[PDB]
């Protein structure tokens, strides 16, 4: 049911319903779907239309479905509604096979979480810090508004959502359902070596590294000058992208669509299970219905 | 696999029982 | 057959088997489906159903193919039948018609590697040298941009 | 981010006020001032675009 | 056709994926500190986005 949004499946239900109802009222309006249904012997006042409220249902599900119908109406109003009917249905299957054909070919994938605060509203997907560690101190400490409610979350499943070390977050998203939070420049560096991992939000906190020096040394300033032209030459990018360089991994493997299995579809064989189910009710509801007729 | 074809052939033993018993040509009108 | 399971394949042709034996059943069952072959002559007790196994086989794979038949019920409890096995037709159709325009478009999107900037990228086509070689010792003291990437 | 500048409270060659503000600076940037001052003035008018 | 080069197009989102585009073209403040750092790079892309 992706390939046409839930707008477009009740609005093609809607007009299955409503199409239907109006070929129905405009054939018992017109004249000329009124005639005999015996051409062999003579007139006997036997005009009699064809037209249902039953079969003008039939109308509308049997040409929506690419059938047809015994039907076939004969006046001009009555044509003219299955004249765009008609035309109205080619342009949902070809649009419908078009999009499935755009799905299965290029697939555009989406993580449920893109910041800190679409991950302040998940309870599926659970937070992580190291215990005891600069990444958990932030979130004790912090007030603005989100990170809070972060903390209420970690604070109150302890033991649960707080890791022990980096070694075990990393071993814990790759298998388990986990949102590990942890330095930017570690993520960088296991993104770039592990090549199914990923890095959704951006920098919260504002950290910076340095060169230590004694308490009022003479190499501070010396430094901060040769850090500073090392910085604009664009040495410390040729470092960075030599060592969190990594194995260079691949973006881009779209396979061959990989043949839909009972996980594509297979929904259809709830419905078509949901259906006959359905129609053995309506047989039995209609077999004492005749009776009670009868009766 | 092995209940859906255990329930169609239950259902095309069937569907052989009500072709052969039916008369189906003038016969019980509102039956089976 | 590639662009549907063969899972799936023989879950299409177990309720095409599946579906034609429910119909047959189900209009049996309905007492609408009985009424007259003859409607030119009035009633003399020939009131006559059209629904076979044979029939029912024939509407299955009918209305599988996307062609049709001649039965065309007019029961309420067999058109529901019918109103769903056209909907399980139109979305296995047009579910093989959008795989298969998957598969032939994405062995017409590859390409083979062409060059060394094309395998400078792939990681499932590995590289060779002659160990201690000259053309080792290219790669070891090129800094030209892909050459590196190739001799890390 | 392409580059990475930084800004900077200026002093005077050889001032007494640089490391008296650099640990001012430090201790307002982890109680989490220059988070809410950033976000009181590059806050905007509250855009809506989503969609 | 029509709906799967709507979807095997990208956004550009980043100076590599401008890198290759001539349809956009760049931009900078003239004698600034933007068009100085491109002036003065040499990281294999900064230099075509400066040619
Ligand atoms: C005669 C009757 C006509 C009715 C009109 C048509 C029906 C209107 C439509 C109705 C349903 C659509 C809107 C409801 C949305 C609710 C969502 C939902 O719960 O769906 C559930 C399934 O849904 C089904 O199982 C549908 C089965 C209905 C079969 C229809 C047959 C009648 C067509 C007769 C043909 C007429 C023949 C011609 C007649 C002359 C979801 O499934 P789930 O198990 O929850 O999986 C989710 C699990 N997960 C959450 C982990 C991911
Ligand atoms: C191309 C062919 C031509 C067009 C044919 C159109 C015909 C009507 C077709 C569809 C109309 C039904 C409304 C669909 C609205 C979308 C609901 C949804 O999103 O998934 C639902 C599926 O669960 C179901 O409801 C199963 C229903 C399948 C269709 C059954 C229609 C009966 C046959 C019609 C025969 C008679 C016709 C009616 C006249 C009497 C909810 O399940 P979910 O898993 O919880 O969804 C979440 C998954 N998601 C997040 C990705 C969404
Ligand atoms: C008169 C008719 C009676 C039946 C005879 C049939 C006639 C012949 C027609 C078709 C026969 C051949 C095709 C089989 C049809 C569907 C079965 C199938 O394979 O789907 C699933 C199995 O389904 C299960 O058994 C487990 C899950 C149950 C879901 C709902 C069952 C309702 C079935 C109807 C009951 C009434 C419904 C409500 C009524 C208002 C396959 O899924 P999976 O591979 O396991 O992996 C996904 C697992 N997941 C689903 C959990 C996500
Ligand atoms: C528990 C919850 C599950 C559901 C409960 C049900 C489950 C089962 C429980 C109980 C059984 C109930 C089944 C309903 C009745 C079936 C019997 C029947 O049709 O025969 C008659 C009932 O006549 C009527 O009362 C009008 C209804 C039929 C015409 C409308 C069809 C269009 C439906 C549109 C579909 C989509 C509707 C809109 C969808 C959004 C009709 O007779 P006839 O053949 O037309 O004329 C010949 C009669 N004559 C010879 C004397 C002249
Ligand atoms: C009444 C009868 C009903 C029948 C329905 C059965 C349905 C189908 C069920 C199952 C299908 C059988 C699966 C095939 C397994 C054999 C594998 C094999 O060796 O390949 C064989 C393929 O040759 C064939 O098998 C073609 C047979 C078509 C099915 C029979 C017609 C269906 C009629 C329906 C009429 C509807 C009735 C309408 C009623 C109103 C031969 O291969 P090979 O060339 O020798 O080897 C070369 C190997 N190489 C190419 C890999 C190099
Ligand atoms: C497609 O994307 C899916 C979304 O995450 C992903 O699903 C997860 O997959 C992992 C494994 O790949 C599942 O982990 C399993 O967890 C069960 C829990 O009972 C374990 O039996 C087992 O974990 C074990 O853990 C051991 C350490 O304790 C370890 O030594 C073992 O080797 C073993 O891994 C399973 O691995 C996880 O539950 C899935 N998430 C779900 C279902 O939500 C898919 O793997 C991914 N597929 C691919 C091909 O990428
Ligand atoms: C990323 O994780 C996935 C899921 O574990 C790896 O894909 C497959 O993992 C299973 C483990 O059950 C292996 O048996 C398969 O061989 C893996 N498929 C391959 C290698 O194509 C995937 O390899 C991981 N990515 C890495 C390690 O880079």
């Amino acid at each position: 049911l992706n390939p046409l949004s839930p707008d477009i499946w009740m609005y093609v239900l809607l007009a299955c319903l409503g199409v239907s109802c109006v070929l129905f009222v405009i054939a018992r309006f017109s004249p000329y779907e009124w005639y005999n249904p015996h051409p062999c012997n003579p007139d006997s006042d036997v005009v009699e239309n064809n037209f249902t409220l039953l079969n003008s249902f039939w109308f509308g599900v049997g040409a929506l479905m690419q059938q047809g119908s015994e039907l076939m109406p004969k006046a001009l109003s009555t044509r003219i509604v299955g004249g765009i009917w008609w035309f109205f249905t080619l342009i949902i299957i070809s649009s419908y096979t078009a999009n499935l054909a755009a799905f299965l070919t290029v697939e555009r994938m989406e993580s449920p979480i893109d910041s800190a605060d679409d991950l302040a509203k998940q309870t599926k997907i659970e937070y992580g810090a190291v215990e005891d560690g600069a990444t958990m101190t932030f979130f004790k400490k912090s007030k603005i508004s989100t990170y809070d409610k972060m903390w209420a979350f970690m604070s109150s499943r302890r033991q649960s959502v707080l890791v022990k070390s980096n070694e075990e977050g990393i071993q814990r998203v790759l298998t388990s359902d986990y949102a590990f939070l942890m330095e930017s420049t570690t993520i960088e560096f296991v993104t770039q070596r592990n090549c199914n991992l990923t890095q959704i939000g951006g920098l919260i906190d504002s950290k910076g590294y340095g060169v230590g020096t004694p308490m009022g040394s003479p190499y501070r300033d010396k430094i901060t000058i040769a850090i500073l032209q090392l910085q604009e030459e664009g040495k410390l990018h040729m470092m960075k992208e030599k060592w969190w360089r990594g194995n260079g991994c691949p973006e881009e493997e779209s396979k061959e669509a990989s043949a839909l299995g009972v996980q594509n579809i297979g929904g259809i064989f709830i419905v078509l299970a949901a259906g006959l189910v359905l129609s053995v009710f309506v047989a039995v509801g209609e077999f004492l219905y005749k009776s009670k007729k009868n009766a | 696999i092995g209940v859906t074809s255990g329930i169609v052939l239950v259902l095309l033993i069937i569907s052989i029982l009500v072709q052969v018993k039916q008369p189906r040509k003038k016969v019980m009108a509102c039956k089976t």
